[PDB]
């Protein structure tokens, strides 16, 4: 029933000397030797340093581990923050013939500002209307910040059931997109007059609309 | 063996089969030509 | 879970001016068979396949000989295992051209090396195909089987006809 | 140096069984006396330790994963794979194939990690169609058009517009979880609206495990 | 013509071949004689124009 | 496969990395209006060693090994007169300041157009730069094409014209580029420069024997492989071009090992030493078993 | 060793066209002995002679 706690979220401005720790509950931290690992998102996971004290021939020698066995906490010192630092780290250990690893924690770091949400609509197309289907889509792109609330309207009804929508994602232009999809059935595309979607980003609202036609 | 020491063997162009079959020909047509067969077209 | 009796031992380490030979840096490495691996067996810095032998030795020997008196069977010290010794390059290489003003491409033999490509009786031959058919033959190659540039058209490789 | 390499399908289906070999260039499996161990990494968690293997018939397993792991070991082949039982819908983890230098220390060369997706449904392919543009299609000089993808099983579909000529503007967006098992995207490309009836655009979308690869013309709506 | 080409070239290769045979130094530090023994001494050049 | 390297502007494509000098290196250009002007040479560009600058200005071509003051990216800034309908020199930045050297050498005047255009390419010149025994060599030939791209498979030696005994060190080179100042860009080089069209070839030389082919007149016409191509291998093993139908030997086939594995023990026999940790019974710390 | 071979290069290279020779030479015997002539006659099935 040993586990290793570690902080979930830690940010700070590159330049600084800043602290990552790794808690065991039950063990204590100096019992067997803690593996710190810096992970990049789409990568495997790389050993930055071993045996709590020696940093493995590669990493810079700012990757500097620190033990609090009175608290049962393992430390870790990084100084002097950079951009490449930006990756997950995980704390190891071995219990008794059980590796217990750690929580996680990213390296976030203290871009482009507030942008206009455009919006588009599209209407279901007649090729899937003959394939008895029908789907409503709602595109949402070049916006900041990436916290958009979508609601599908029929006519003035709003509509849940059958909508998908997607997190925002990064561009290339450094701003944002995303999508919502309302599955519908042909009877129910031509039973209203007109179907809408309504982005609400900060505040404002963008709204278009849609119709048979 | 003899080959350990780089002192390759080189096998014949011509093996045992078709050097049996060279004679086998040439013993054929000494019996059933003679000598025709050795200066021309072989004469039954 | 924090209050039962633990064994504790310390192994501390002495480092003066004398020599260090309790200590042993030698392990005994994975033992590997029909690969080109050089070995060395307390008497011969030797490269070659190590096969599995059917010829037991009596049990007073290290090594053995041949009528050629040549290394080629040593028995392993880990597990009493008889293993011969074989080596791995044999001969050279050879390479047919077809001739001037008739072909570019060439096909590459080898002389005694075990293995488009085609395993012969005198060796691996690679970039001419096989054929059963058999014409007669103007490049001699060896064991009975010639190389000819025939039908577009590349290098075949066919058994002589007498 | 040394490397580690992963194979198998990335695919499993729930209650069913899983084969992943990884396989080793480079160097010995038996030689040097280390050991091999699988762990795992869900998207957007932490890593998880399953089991550590030695080259001989030594096993130890999590506790939380006991009783479904099936680590074997080949020589000859110079690989070892790991086999799991009763797989479920919380499964869904990236697994790394690290080589363990120390028992208790630390995996110095980790593998790529393959992706292993479990859902419940048949390889279907994908029900592509087209995206009209219109009047309330563009805001401004610039106007959108896209394409839908709906319907398929499973990750991932490449979308390519004009054969790849057209690269600006075009936003390929990550899939969702629809109501019911399978998948669904788009990809949209902005431009302006003067070339609406004079310029052709053609959406390319593939779906390699399906083998199906659908090329939809993009038009201006029609009324009717 | 084969019989009559292959005893003029091998006899040509052959003298080429001692040609060649004057430009190696058979392990000694040059090739020519009057060279070590421009630069020394003949009492120390002794085994190497041997 | 050899690096192919852009001096095109239409964009703004301008790339000058710090190639490492191996052993000999072979500096092919396409040049047509004389868009490039030189070559700079060193191992950190910081003063400390013998570093080369041989540039070839408008009035003669400039030899001199020194330790110059090397900045980032040197280049040679060319700008256009409005009274004066030509292109002239002006902006000579090269390095920052020099201290000391000894070797210098000017031979004889060379003339080039400072005018850069967009047009098709006319000219090919072929650069060959080598080290042996700290003695530096130069080849090249300059030979007329009509072509862009995918330089022509014909034969052409490249014959040496300086000779320099300088002997020192060189692990690293770099090429120098000129760009110019009309009256489109503003002038400044931040953002907005023109480089006119070229391309410059860089190619590492290997060691290999090569089967040259002299003809009556003394010049080079084909340089057959050993190590490329079994056809090749048998032309310069049989010491000529014409290849008949037959067996040739030209080398033997060597089955390297790979691993290198010795065992002289069989255990080390260590002393029982568990028993001290496995004994019936232990001690205490005041009195602990040594 | 092969450094200080190169001193002794053409030493071995009569002595491998050599080999050769003595190679093609002896395949050469087998054709001037066996092959005098060029078709196959095969045994007639009637051995009453
Ligand atoms: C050549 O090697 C292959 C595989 O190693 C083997 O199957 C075959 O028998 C070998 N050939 C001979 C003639 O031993
Ligand atoms: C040649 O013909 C024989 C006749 O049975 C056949 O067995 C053999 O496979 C053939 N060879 C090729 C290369 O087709
Ligand atoms: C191009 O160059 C790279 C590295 O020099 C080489 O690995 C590659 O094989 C080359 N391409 C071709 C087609 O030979
Ligand atoms: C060209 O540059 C050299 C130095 O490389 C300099 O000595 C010479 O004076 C320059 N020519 C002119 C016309 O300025
Ligand atoms: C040039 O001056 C430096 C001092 O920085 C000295 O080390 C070097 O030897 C000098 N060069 C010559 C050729 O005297
Ligand atoms: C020349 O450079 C090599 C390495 O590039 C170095 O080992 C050597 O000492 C240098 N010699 C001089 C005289 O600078
Ligand atoms: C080389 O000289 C010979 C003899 O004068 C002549 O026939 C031949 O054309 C010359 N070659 C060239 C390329 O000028
Ligand atoms: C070496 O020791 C091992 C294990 O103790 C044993 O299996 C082997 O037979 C021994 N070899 C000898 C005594 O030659
Ligand atoms: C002590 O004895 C036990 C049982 O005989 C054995 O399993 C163990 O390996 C021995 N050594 C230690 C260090 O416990």
């Amino acid at each position: 029933n040993f586990m290793l706690t570690q902080p979930h979220s830690v940010s700070e401005s590159p330049g600084k000397t800043v602290t990552i720790s790794c808690t065991g509950s039950s063990g204590s931290i100096a019992s067997n030797y803690v593996q710190w690992y810096q992970q990049r998102p789409g990568s495997a996971p790389t050993t930055v340093i071993y045996e709590d004290n020696q940093r493995p021939s590669g990493v810079p020698d700012r990757f500097s581990g620190s033990i609090d066995s009175s608290s049962n906490s393992a430390s870790l010192t990084i100084s002097g923050l950079k951009t490449e630092d930006e990756a997950d780290y995980y704390c190891q250990s071995y219990d008794s013939s059980n590796v217990v690893f750690g929580g996680g924690t990213k390296l976030t770091v203290l871009g482009q500002p507030k942008a206009a949400p455009s919006v588009t609509l599209f209407p279901p197309s007649s090729e899937e209307l003959q394939a008895n289907k029908a789907t409503l889509v709602c595109l949402i792109s070049d916006f900041y910040p990436g916290a958009v609330t979508v609601a599908w309207k029929a006519d003035s009804s709003p509509v849940k059931a059958g909508v998908e929508t997607t997190t925002p994602s990064k561009q290339s232009n450094n701003k944002y997109a995303a999508s919502s999809y309302l599955s519908l059935t042909p009877e129910q595309w031509k039973s209203h007059r007109s179907y809408s979607c309504q982005v609400t980003h900060e505040g404002s609202t963008v709204e278009k609309t849609v119709a048979p036609t | 063996a003899q080959k350990f020491n780089g002192l390759t063997v080189l096998p014949p162009l011509l093996t045992d089969e078709m050097i049996a079959q060279y004679t086998s020909a040439l013993l054929a047509g000494t019996i059933t030509s003679g000598w025709t067969f050795g200066a021309g077209p072989a004469l039954q | 879970v924090g209050y039962q009796p633990y064994r504790v031992v310390v192994l501390s380490f002495e480092l003066l001016h004398a020599p260090a030979t309790v200590c042993g840096p030698k392990k005994s490495t994975n033992l590997v068979k029909n690969k080109c691996v050089n070995f060395n067996f307390n008497g011969l810095t030797g490269t070659g396949v190590l096969t599995e032998s059917n010829k037991k030795f009596l049990p007073f020997q290290q090594f053995g000989r041949d009528i050629a008196d040549t290394t080629d069977a040593v028995r392993d010290p880990q597990t009493l295992e008889i293993l011969d010794i074989t080596p791995c390059s044999f001969g050279g290489v050879s390479v047919i051209t077809p001739g001037t003003n008739t072909s570019n491409q060439v096909a590459v033999l080898y002389q005694d090396v075990n293995c488009n490509v085609f395993q012969t009786r005198a060796g691996c031959l690679i970039g001419a195909e096989h054929v059963n058919n058999s014409y007669e033959c103007d490049i001699p190659i060896g064991a009975g089987i010639c190389a000819s540039y025939q039908t577009s058209q590349s290098i075949i490789a066919y058994t002589m006809s007498l | 140096q040394v490397q580690l390499q992963e194979s198998g399908p990335g695919l499993v289906k729930p209650s069913e069984t899983l084969s992943l070999t990884c396989t080793v260039s480079g160097g010995s499996v038996s030689s040097g006396g280390y050991f091999w161990s699988w762990i795992r990494q869900p998207p957007g968690k932490g890593l998880e330790w399953i089991g550590c293997i030695y080259y001989s018939g030594s096993t130890n397993y999590n506790p939380s994963l006991k009783s479904r792991v099936t680590i074997s070991v080949d020589t000859s082949k110079d690989q070892f794979s790991l086999k799991l039982s009763s797989v479920t819908a919380a499964d869904t983890a990236v697994y790394y194939c690290a080589r363990q230098l120390w028992l208790r220390g630390r995996f110095d060369y980790w593998g790529q990690g393959t992706l292993v997706t479990v859902s419940s449904a048949s390889t279907k392919g994908p029900s592509v169609f087209p995206l009209a543009p219109s009047s309330k299609s563009t805001s401004g000089g610039t106007a959108a058009l896209g394409c839908l993808v709906k319907d398929y099983f499973p990750e991932p579909v490449t979308v390519s517009w004009n054969s790849g000529a057209l690269t600006s503007g075009v936003h390929t967006f990550p899939a969702v979880l629809q109501s019911s098992g399978l998948y669904s995207l788009s990809s949209v490309v902005t431009v302006p609206s003067s070339s609406l009836g004079t310029q052709t655009y053609i959406c390319n979308v593939n779906h390699k495990p399906s083998n199906t690869k659908v090329d939809k013309k993009v038009e201006p709506k029609s009324c009717d | 013509l084969g019989k009559l080409q292959d005893v003029v070239n091998q006899n040509a290769q052959a003298l080429n071949t001692l040609v060649k045979q004057l430009s190696s130094n058979f392990g000694a530090i040059s090739s020519v004689l009057n060279d070590i023994l421009s630069r020394l001494d003949p009492p120390e050049a002794e085994v190497q124009i041997d | 496969n050899v690096t192919w390297f852009h001096a095109i502007h239409v964009t703004k494509r301008f790339d000058n990395p710090v190639l490492p000098f191996n052993d000999g290196v072979y500096f092919a250009s396409t040049e047509k209006s004389n868009i490039i002007r030189g070559w700079i040479f060193g191992t950190t560009l910081d003063s400390k060693t013998q570093s080369l600058l041989i540039v070839n200005n408008a009035t003669n071509v400039v030899i001199k090994v020194c330790e110059f003051q090397f900045c980032n990216d040197p280049f040679l800034g060319v700008y256009y007169h409005k009274n004066n309908k030509s292109w002239m020199e002006s902006e000579f930045r090269v390095y920052s300041s020099a201290n000391n050297c000894t070797f210098e050498y000017v031979s004889q005047p060379f003339l080039m157009d400072l005018e850069g255009k967009q047009g098709n390419f006319k000219n090919l010149r072929e650069f060959v730069f080598k080290n042996i025994d700290g003695y530096f060599k130069i080849y090249s030939k300059h030979t007329p094409i009509n072509l862009v791209r995918d330089l022509p498979q014909g034969f052409s030696a490249l014959e040496p014209l300086v000779d320099l005994p300088i002997g020192i060190n060189i692990t690293r080179f770099q090429t120098l580029l000129a760009l110019h100042r009309s009256y489109l860009t503003p002038g400044d080089s931040s953002s907005g420069w023109t480089a006119g069209a070229a391309a410059y070839y860089v190619g590492y030389l290997q060691p290999r024997t090569f089967l040259l082919k002299y003809n009556e007149n003394g010049t080079i016409t084909d340089a057959v492989d050993c190590a490329l191509d079994p056809l090749s291998e048998t032309k310069c093993t049989l010491k000529s071009f014409t290849v008949e139908k037959g067996i040739y030997q030209t080398s033997n086939f060597r089955v390297q090992p790979t691993e290198s594995i010795v065992r002289f023990p069989n255990i080390t026999n260590l002393c029982p030493f568990g028993e001290v940790f496995n004994a019936t019974r232990f001690a205490s710390v005041y009195a602990w078993n040594r | 060793c092969s450094n200080l071979l190169l001193q002794y290069g053409s030493f071995c290279t009569q002595l491998n066209r050599a080999l050769t020779g003595i190679a093609v030479e002896q395949d050469k015997n087998t054709q001037e002995v066996f092959a005098q002539v060029k078709q196959i006659y095969k045994t007639p099935p009637i051995k009453d002679f």
